[PDB]
């Protein structure tokens, strides 16, 4: 592969360490996203090994709700990532536009997320940064996990790195304990609440008060939420990681079964 | 537009990406910051 093998249609926006372009691969007339990263910029910021880990994880995952990385190539100055194009774009923009999602939309995203995370966990991959900003939407609005910035392949499944986003931090990270794959169960609960309410559950004016609300699991449900949605969130947002509802349990939850309109994309 | 139709066509008629792209040789992760 070379950049000459692609016809650049238009830019899609600026990513964490490079611009993304809508492109078409000439030989097969296949539409994809091209992420362009500058070798010198990455080396100067010292994110070489970070990028290598992100590519190592994402390039080996094959799931309808995980953004595919088809291949990658490089030239004199740039590294190019060949990625699946998500036609409906950024999930966070859609949430901001609507304020909050209805139960059908939220339950569909929850089933897709739990299925994608289950696929990761059965490979000992922990995501550690589930939030709306890391999700894209497919042709039929299917959730696509599309950032693996904090992800780790953890064979021993016991970590110490405090990572992720403030509002999504599990209590064990704040308290400086070791953590495992169950951090993703906590984040799935925060995500479900944010989808339905439009705000994360432990939103506070200061980082110290947010940390305090998280470690006390100071969950205060707005009155418009259904009993079913509150049951699922409460079962995920448990202080003790072993008590959190497993991913298979999210997929089997009656509120998910009754409201999800999940559609699996056609396969080859 | 022909692009909007092609995007719809790609969803309903997916290609064997594992054969069309995955089978093609890739640079080593340790080589990505070195000479092309
Ligand atoms: C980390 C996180 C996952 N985010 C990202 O990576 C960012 C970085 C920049 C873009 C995006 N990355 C991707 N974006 C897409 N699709 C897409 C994006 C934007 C639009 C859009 O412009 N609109 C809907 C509208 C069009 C109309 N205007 C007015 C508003 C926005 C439509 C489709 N597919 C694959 C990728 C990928 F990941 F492969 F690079």
């Amino acid at each position: 592969f070379t950049i000459d093998d692609f016809d650049i249609v238009r830019p899609l926006g600026k990513g964490k360490f490079g611009n993304v372009y809508l492109a078409r691969e000439k030989q097969n007339k296949f539409i994809m996203a091209l992420k362009v990263l500058f070798k010198s910029q990455l080396e100067k910021e010292g994110v070489e090994h970070q990028l290598r880990r992100e590519i190592e994880i994402q390039s080996h995952l094959r799931h309808p709700n995980i953004l595919r990385m088809y291949n990658y190539f490089h030239d004199r100055k740039r590294i190019y990532l060949m990625l699946e194009f998500a036609p409906r774009g950024e999930l966070y923009k859609e949430l901001q536009k609507h304020g909050r999602f209805d139960e059908q939309r939220s339950a569909t995203f929850m089933e897709e997320l739990a299925d994608a995370l289950h696929y990761c966990h059965e490979r000992k991959v922990i995501h550690r940064d589930i939030k709306p900003e890391n999700l894209l939407m497919g042709y039929k609005g299917e959730l696509k996990i599309a950032d693996f910035g904090w992800s780790v392949h953890a064979p021993s499944l016991r970590r110490r790195t405090m990572c992720g986003t403030l509002d999504y931090l599990p209590p064990e990270m704040i308290e400086g304990k070791t953590h495992d794959e169950k951090v993703d169960l906590w984040c799935a609960g925060v995500l479900c609440y944010e989808f339905l309410v439009g705000m994360p559950p432990f939103d506070s004016p200061s980082h110290t008060e947010t940390h305090r609300r998280i470690v006390n699991v100071d969950l205060k449900f707005p009155p418009f939420l259904s009993d079913g949605s509150k049951d699922l969130i409460s079962k995920l947002l448990r202080y003790h990681p072993p008590q959190r509802l497993p991913l298979k349990g999210v997929m089997e939850h009656p509120w998910v079964k009754a409201n999800s309109r999940r559609v699996l994309p056609p396969v080859y | 537009n022909l692009l909007t139709q092609a995007i719809r066509q790609q969803y309903y008629k997916p290609i064997d990406v594992d054969r069309m792209y995955g089978t093609i040789d890739s640079p080593k992760l340790e080589e990505l910051f070195n000479k092309s």
